[PDB]
């Protein structure tokens, strides 16, 4: 039952957005808007890392 | 006869044991609709009805 390793990978990476309630309702605002909303599955956001 | 006819029930009983085990190798969804998370990551033992 013991294992023996973990391994990652590390070129993709995903980001976890931890979220409120009433702002993603906004980003559905954003869904009633749509406009900078490009790619629209996806798209790039600029990171500020620390 | 009867005890080759014994043998062949043993047979059944173990050719329909790796049948269901067989069968439940593969993991599939219960019902239908939106999954939540998951919780284990591949490599690792889990068990039946843990």
């Amino acid at each position: 039952a013991t294992a023996l390793a973990t391994v990652q990978q590390l070129d993709p990476i995903y980001v976890d957005v931890t979220q409120s309630s009433n702002d993603f309702l906004r980003l559905k605002q954003e869904l009633a808007n749509g406009t900078l909303k490009q790619e629209n599955g996806k798209a790039k956001v600029s990171l500020i890392t620390s | 006869a009867q005890q080759a006819n014994a043998a062949v029930t043993a047979a059944k009983a173990a050719v329909e044991t790796a049948r269901i085990n067989l069968a439940y190798t593969k993991v599939t969804s219960p019902i239908s609709g939106r999954i939540g998370k998951s919780n284990v990551t591949e490599g690792a033992l889990v068990q039946n009805g843990q």
